[PDB]
């Protein structure tokens, strides 16, 4: 998985949208089948059929927020030719919790999702232009 | 193809393993558990060490015995299966036996394979010493320095064994 | 059970524990490991009830896969170093077979399933010597090979483990299970501060430790085993009340008591190495474990639970428990603070 | 006599009392022979005399 | 390195991923530990002897002497169980779920 | 090389002897000579219901005594070691051990059967 | 962090360099403190058991605060010589190693330059 | 005009086996008080054998 974050981030912002649309899509795919997968070994199925039903629905609503919020991050950096700038990753952001409420057919959990993933994707993008580190080397 | 004889008893051994552990019954999981250890017991005698295989297939004949006394006293059906009575434990077993022959197709056509570290594909007879060790073998004297030497090991072990007889009276008492 | 045999069993349990805290072999470690889990698994036989075998059998289950990943750990070391001692690593699937080993050895999440319901499956004395003295060994063993674990493993292990404790602890009302998550999430706080400085962990270790022993032993005292009894405690004795909400309001992490001790000084360490996004989470996270221990003291002892009639005549009879050291673990645990710089000990 | 019961408390254990007391005094005597005969080796080691 | 050492390392995986995925039976799992067991007792002997490491043969043999000391024990584990129902289906073992 | 022939020879024999007494002879099979025999009546209940057995503590010990008396099989070699006090000091102290566990098993009505 | 510094001489509570150093006054305010949570537990011990907190044991009282006294000040001289260790490697390796901390000059503000930024 | 203290209805709130209760933990029957559980005694199934005439 350290590959795949690699392979989006080294991608120069608002010049390919299919590129980071597919990159985005792929690490969507990914998380959501790592959440159905432990969903599937927690809590059991009644059925095979339900089972690949329920890894499918998660892995789809999880690729379809990640590319919607690489689209519109994407599109957002194109039309503001503001590249170094996390506005773009809150708007990016609010529209993955835009997919997230449509998935799940309720609005207040897309304005939250909205909210939390907008000010998430801010602070991911804060941390990339500033140098933050989440796991920090130890040097004293 | 004698000269691959170790990677062949290897191969039994990863077979028998594949057998008993998709868990069809305890008493075929007990005879393939048998089979991997005679295999085992060759692996370890091919490379010199004789007492140990000997010794360790001893040691598991009779645990052996004694699981499938257990197994015929308590853990029974009234249909057991053999390895196809279900289809998940067949399944598994199929995949179990491919798996193991895709990997030695792989690794007897370019003689080299990567799964996490890294192997070759020759016998293993290269890796031998060429000398001789003169009127003793080395693991007959390596394990008679238990008694001269590892009086520490000697201690906790006997200790060991004497607390586990202990809690296994403690254990099954019911008050 | 004899207490003979008990006492032979609680030497052999401490023999162990010696044996791999003093040991430079991997064979010595591994030895010792097996003969604490032999040694400790009749001890949470001691009233023969089924919950005890579920229990048992559970933990002897984990334990065993644990020790199998250890001594292939270990192997794996043999062959990639050709020899014995217990030092730095040589081989990074050693390393993460050995600290998945370890994790679960300590319960610590995801391995932490085991926790609550053998915690919860057994009586409170065999729960004490458990979730405080089988805590020792593993993280002696993580300390000795302290260059050698990953670092994004065992933060993400520590993380996942503090946010799963505090989630986990908000949802019982058993109070063995609400110690068993308060346990993993403090095991996560100690393996989160591991790769930076361990005597933080050992001062964390220690606290921890007395903490939970004075609750554990508090328990035992009012003979609670939920919260509607240990709601009841304020009709036989308030004393009893009182000692249990400082204790609570001490592993609150609040000052000026002694559990501000550790994860302050955890904080100090962690930005000293650039490292400010994980310390703030992390403290956010433990207000979870605070708001659980404030329900525990809003039940308990700030408020007036009814009673039944009964308890009237338990005014006649006075306690006659063994509460071996309790004052003195109760100051310990509440009234540390001041004497901060005693830590430096640990070096 | 006032209650019905012996109490096992109603008399001092004159023993315990005693150890505790001679434990005490040999604590406290330690502590001042040590801290006496540890400032003395520190004024001899640094010749602060 | 050599050949058979893959081997008994695919073989201690295999006993691994069989144990790890119970099959409703408490004897199969102690049949999946007995064979992880075996796997590093091969694999142990197997490096040692090539290495000629003559000092650390007393390793093994007193490494198979603690499977006992859990196996044998795992048994005593079940007995209990068996005198709790009448089975040893691990579906029973359910009652610590509150 | 003549312990594997060895071993084939014997299970070529062995294997050969029940070929031979299956194909040669006149077959008749019905369905009521194949039947389990019980005395005469057709039995009550399977034979793979559990069989409840009584000597499981023994059984354990035997568990445990197999390898701790596998313990004690080099003492030959160890008799040929330059130093001889001490390991003459720990073998006597395993099988006192050994001794130790024994007695205290049949002191506390281990070795009794149960029922 | 010293670990190899433990390493030749281990298990050793107060070295041979241990004695150099002034030893605690007996008058020190950390040792009241810690004598002052024997007789919260000596308190407590009291309270808990139903016995009247200030009258009942004196003897158990003194032996409280005479053990904490004691192990106080063991500890208090501990902590004070792993502290004069800490200051001597790192006074000693500051000495040992020029080119790493190499001195800065100390430029007086008339020459400095900082930037004013107004308020209004 | 007395201090309000809680009665059954607030006290009763932590007498089940989990605070919130959702579909999964609907039949979670909360622990003994003594944890010592009912020995649950099947059936036994005494093997039966035919001594029979041969
Ligand atoms: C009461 C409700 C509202 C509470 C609001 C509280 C304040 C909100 C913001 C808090 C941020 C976290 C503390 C930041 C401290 C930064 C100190 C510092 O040196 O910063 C420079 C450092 C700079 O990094 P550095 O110093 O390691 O690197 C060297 C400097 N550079 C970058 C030049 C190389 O900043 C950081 O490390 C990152 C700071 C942002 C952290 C974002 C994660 C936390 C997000 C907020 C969570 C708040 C709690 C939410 C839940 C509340 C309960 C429900
Ligand atoms: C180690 C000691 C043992 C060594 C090996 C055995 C030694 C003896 C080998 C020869 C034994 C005799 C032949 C096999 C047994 C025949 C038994 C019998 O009654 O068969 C009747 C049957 C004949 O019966 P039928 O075919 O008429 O059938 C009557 C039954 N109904 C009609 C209901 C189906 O014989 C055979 O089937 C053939 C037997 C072999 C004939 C000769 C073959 C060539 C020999 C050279
Ligand atoms: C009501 C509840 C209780 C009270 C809660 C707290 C309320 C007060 C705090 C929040 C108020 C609104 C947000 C702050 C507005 C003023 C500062 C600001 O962010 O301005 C917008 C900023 C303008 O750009 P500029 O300032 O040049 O950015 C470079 C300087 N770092 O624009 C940008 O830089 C582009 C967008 C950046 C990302 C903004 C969103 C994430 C960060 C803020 C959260
Ligand atoms: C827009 C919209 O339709 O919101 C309504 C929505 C609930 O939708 P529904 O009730 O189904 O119609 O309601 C929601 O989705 C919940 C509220 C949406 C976000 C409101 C943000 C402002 C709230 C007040 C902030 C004050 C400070
Ligand atoms: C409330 C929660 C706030 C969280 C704030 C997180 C801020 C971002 C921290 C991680 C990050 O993006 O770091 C920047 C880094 C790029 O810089 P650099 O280290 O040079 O990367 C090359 C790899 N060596 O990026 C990388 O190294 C790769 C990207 C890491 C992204 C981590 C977070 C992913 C999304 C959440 C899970
Ligand atoms: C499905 C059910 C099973 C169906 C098949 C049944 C097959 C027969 C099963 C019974 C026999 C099992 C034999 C197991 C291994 C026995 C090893 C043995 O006998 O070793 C004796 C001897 C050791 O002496 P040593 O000290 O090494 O002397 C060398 C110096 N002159 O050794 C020597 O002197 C070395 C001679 C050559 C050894 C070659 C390497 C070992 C060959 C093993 C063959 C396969 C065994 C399979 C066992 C399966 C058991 C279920
Ligand atoms: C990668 C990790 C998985 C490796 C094996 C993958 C293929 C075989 C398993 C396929 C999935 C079936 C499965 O494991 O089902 C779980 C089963 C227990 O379920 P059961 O009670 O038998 O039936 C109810 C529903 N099956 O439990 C089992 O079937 C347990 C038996 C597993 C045996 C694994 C060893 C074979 C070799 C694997 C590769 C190494
Ligand atoms: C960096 C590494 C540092 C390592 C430090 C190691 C320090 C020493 C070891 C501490 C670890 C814990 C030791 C005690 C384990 C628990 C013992 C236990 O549970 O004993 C049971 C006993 C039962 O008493 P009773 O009430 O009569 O019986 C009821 C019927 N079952 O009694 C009880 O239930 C009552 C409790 C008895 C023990 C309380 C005091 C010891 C444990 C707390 C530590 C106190 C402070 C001293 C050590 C400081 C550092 C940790
Ligand atoms: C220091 C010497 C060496 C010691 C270590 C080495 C020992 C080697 C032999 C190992 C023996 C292992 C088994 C021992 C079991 C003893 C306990 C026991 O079972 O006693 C029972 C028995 C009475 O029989 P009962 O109770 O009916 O038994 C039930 C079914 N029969 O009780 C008895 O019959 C009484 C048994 C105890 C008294 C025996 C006296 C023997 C005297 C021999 C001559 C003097 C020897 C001097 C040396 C010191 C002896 C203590
Ligand atoms: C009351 C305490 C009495 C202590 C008596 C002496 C015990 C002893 O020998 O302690 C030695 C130990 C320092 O030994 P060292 O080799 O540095 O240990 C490295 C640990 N990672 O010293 C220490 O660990 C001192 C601190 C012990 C604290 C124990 C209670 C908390």
């Amino acid at each position: 998985a350290k590959t795949l974050l690699h392979q989006y981030w080294d991608i120069p912002e608002g010049t390919e949208c299919h590129r980071k649309t597919y990159a985005a899509t792929s690490i969507g795919g990914a998380s959501g089948l790592v959440v159905s997968a432990y969903s599937v070994a927690l809590k059991t199925p009644t059925s095979f059929l339900e089972g690949v039903a329920r890894t499918g629905r998660y892995t789809f609503t999880a690729a379809a927020i990640g590319a919607i919020f690489g689209l519109t991050s994407c599109i957002s950096a194109q039309v503001r030719e503001k590249p170094d700038d996390p506005l773009n990753y809150l708007i990016g952001g609010c529209a993955g919790g835009l997919t997230l409420g449509a998935r799940t057919r309720s609005y207040g959990i897309g304005a939250a999702a909205c909210a939390y993933m907008g000010l998430t994707a801010a602070l991911v993008k804060m941390g990339q232009l500033e140098g933050w580190k989440v796991f920090a080397e130890p040097k004293v | 193809m004698m000269t691959y004889i170790v990677f062949i008893l290897s191969i039994i051994f990863v077979m028998g393993f594949v057998g008993f552990s998709s868990k069809p019954s305890p008493i075929y999981g007990g005879l393939g558990l048998i089979v991997s250890g005679g295999v085992g017991c060759g692996i370890v005698l091919n490379f010199g060490g004789s007492f140990l295989g000997l010794m360790v297939f001893l040691i598991y004949l009779g645990g052996m015995m004694v699981v499938f006394g257990y197994t015929t006293a308590m853990a029974t059906e009234q249909y057991p299966e053999v390895w196809v009575s279900n289809k998940v434990v067949l399944g598994t077993f199929i995949t179990g036996l491919l798996m193991e022959f895709l990997m030695v197709y792989y690794v007897l056509k370019d003689k080299e394979v990567e799964i996490v570290f890294k192997f070759n594909g020759m016998g293993d007879w290269v890796i031998y010493d060429t000398g001789d060790s003169g009127f003793f073998s080395e693991e007959a004297m390596g394990i008679a320095a238990l008694y001269s030497y590892g009086t520490w090991l000697v201690i906790v072990t006997g200790w060991s064994l004497l607390i586990g007889v202990v809690v296994i009276m403690e254990i099954t008492r019911g008050n | 059970m004899n207490p003979i045999i008990l006492i032979i069993i609680l030497m052999t349990v401490m023999l162990g524990t010696i044996i791999v805290m003093i040991s430079t072999h991997w064979l010595l470690i591994w030895i010792g490991f097996e003969m604490n889990m032999l040694a400790i698994i009749p001890i949470m036989m001691k009233k023969h009830n089924p919950r005890a075998t579920e229990a048992s059998t559970k933990y002897f289950l984990t334990q065993s896969t644990a020790s199998m990943l250890l001594m292939m750990a270990i192997i794996i070391n043999l062959m990639f170093s050709g020899q014995w001692t217990v030092m730095k690593l040589f081989n990074p699937m050693a390393s993460m077979l050995m600290t998945m080993a370890l994790a679960m050895k300590l319960g610590m999440a995801p391995f932490h399933f085991w926790v609550p319901e053998v915690t919860q499956g057994i009586p409170l004395s065999s729960g004490l010597i458990l979730l405080t003295w089988q805590k020792l060994a593993p993280m002696s063993v993580l300390y000795q090979i302290l260059p050698s674990i990953n670092l994004d493993l065992i933060l993400t292990l520590s993380i996942l483990s503090i946010t799963i404790g505090g989630w986990g602890g908000l949802n019982q009302t058993q109070l063995r299970k609400i110690m068993a998550y308060s346990s993993i999430a403090h095991m996560g706080w100690m393996t989160a501060v591991l790769l930076y400085n361990p005597t933080m962990t050992l001062l964390n270790l220690i606290i921890y430790i007395i903490m939970t022993s004075t609750m554990f032993t508090l328990f035992m005292a009012n003979s609670t085993t939920t919260t509607l009894s240990l709601s009841h405690t304020w009709n036989k004795a308030p004393i009893m009340t009182i000692l249990v909400l400082i204790t609570l309001l001490s592993m609150g992490g609040l000052p000026p008591l002694s559990g501000f001790m550790p994860k302050w000084m955890i904080i100090q360490e962690m930005t000293k190495n650039d490292s400010i996004i994980l310390p703030t989470l992390m403290a956010i996270t433990a207000l979870l474990n605070l708001y659980f221990y404030m329900r525990l003291t809003y039940s308990t002892a700030l408020t007036m639970f009814p009673s039944t009639n009964n308890m009237k005549m338990k005014w006649q009879f006075p306690t006659t428990k063994r509460m071996t050291l309790l004052p003195t673990m109760t100051v310990l645990s509440t009234m540390l603070l001041p004497l901060t710089p005693i830590l430096s000990i640990l070096e | 006599k006032f209650y019905i019961q012996e109490p096992p408390h109603g008399s001092p254990n004159w023993l315990k009392v005693g150890l505790t007391l001679g434990t005490s005094a040999f604590l406290w005597i330690y502590l001042i022979k040590q801290h006496n005969e540890d400032v003395l080796e520190y004024k001899r080691r640094n010749g602060l005399e | 390195m050599s050949l058979v050492y893959m081997n008994i390392m695919m073989a201690f995986t295999v006993s691994l991923t069989g144990l790890l995925m119970y099959r409703s039976h408490l004897m199969s799992s102690l049949l999946c530990l007995e064979g992880m067991m075996l796997s590093l007792f091969i694999l142990a002997t197997l490096m040692i002897l090539n290495s000629h490491f003559t000092l650390a043969s007393m390793m093994p043999i007193i490494l198979l002497v603690f499977a006992a000391c859990e196996a044998a024990l795992g048994l005593s584990l079940l007995v209990m169980v068996s005198n709790t129902y009448g089975t040893d289906y691990v579906q029973n073992l359910n009652l610590l779920q509150c | 090389m003549n312990l594997m022939i060895t071993l084939l020879t014997n299970f070529t024999l062995a294997t050969l002897l029940v070929t031979i007494a299956f194909w040669l002879p006149q077959l008749n099979v019905y369905s009521e000579k194949t039947s389990p025999y019980e005395c005469g009546f057709d039995p009550m209940g399977s034979a793979r219901l559990p069989f409840s057995m009584k000597f499981f503590l023994v059984a354990i010990t035997f568990l445990l005594f197999d390898l701790e008396i596998a313990l004690l099989l080099p003492l030959p070699w160890a008799s040929q070691t330059t130093n001889l006090n001490t390991m003459l000091t720990m073998a006597l102290l395993l099988i006192f051990l050994l001794a130790v566990s024994l007695a205290y098993e049949w002191t506390q009505k281990g070795l009794e059967w149960t029922e | 962090m010293m670990t190899g510094r433990q390493a030749r001489a281990p298990l050793q509570f107060l070295p041979d360099e241990a004695r150099s150093l002034p030893p605690p006054k007996l008058t020190d305010p950390r040792l009241a403190y810690i004598g002052f949570l024997g007789y919260c537990s000596g308190l407590i011990d009291n309270a808990i058991r139903r016995r009247p907190v200030l009258s009942a044991g004196l003897h158990r009282q003194f032996l409280y605060i005479t053990s904490f006294v004691f192990v106080g000040y063991y500890l208090l001289k501990r902590q004070d010589y792993m502290y004069a260790v800490r200051d001597h490697d790192m006074f000693s390796y500051i000495k040992s190693h020029p080119e790493d901390f190499p001195e800065k000059d100390k430029k007086t503000y008339r020459e400095v330059f900082e930037e004013f930024h107004p308020v209004r | 005009a007395r201090q309000w203290q809680p009665d059954v209805e607030w006290a009763e709130q932590y007498g089940g086996a989990v605070m919130y209760p959702t579909k999964e933990t609907a039949h979670w029957k909360p622990p003994p008080w003594n944890d010592v559980d009912p020995p649950k005694d099947t059936l036994v199934s005494n093997l039966t054998l035919n001594f029979g005439p041969q």
